[PDB]
């Protein structure tokens, strides 16, 4: 599953 | 009748809302608010399932735009968009994600400020 990567 | 006109109280309350939004956009909160300044870029982030799980995206920039365009009928409507923004984040990201912690910190700011709007929100 996708996961947001903050910088 | 006398007293204050309902349309005037609503405007006053929406003015407080604008001030709350301004507070949330201040440099002071930048450390945990920046992820909410603009719409989430599912594409650029590779979140190909973002618009699938999140049916109504929201962000501070959009709320600011709606406020500037006199789109909120009252403070409750403004509050709903702010809570939608946080709701989306909690729904899409994993509970232990760093962005979730940031959302809750930013929501601490919002809730404590919103609740202090003089008297209680009018419809």
């Amino acid at each position: 599953a996708p996961r947001k990567q903050l910088a | 009748q006398h007293k204050v006109l309902k349309t005037v109280k609503v405007t006053e309350q929406l003015k407080h809302c604008s001030e709350i939004l301004k507070e949330m956009l201040a440099k002071k909160h930048l450390p945990y608010a920046w992820p909410f300044y603009n719409p989430v870029d599912a594409d650029a982030l590779g979140l190909h399932n973002y618009y699938d799980v999140v049916k109504n995206p929201m962000d501070l920039g959009t709320i600011k735009g709606k406020m500037d365009n006199q789109e909120y009928k009252d403070a409750y409507e403004f509050a709903a968009d702010v809570r939608l923004m946080f709701m989306n984040c909690y729904k899409y990201n994993p509970p232990d994600h760093e962005v979730v912690a940031m959302a809750r910190t930013l929501q601490d700011v919002f809730e404590l400020h919103f609740a202090k709007i003089p008297d209680e929100p009018i419809e």
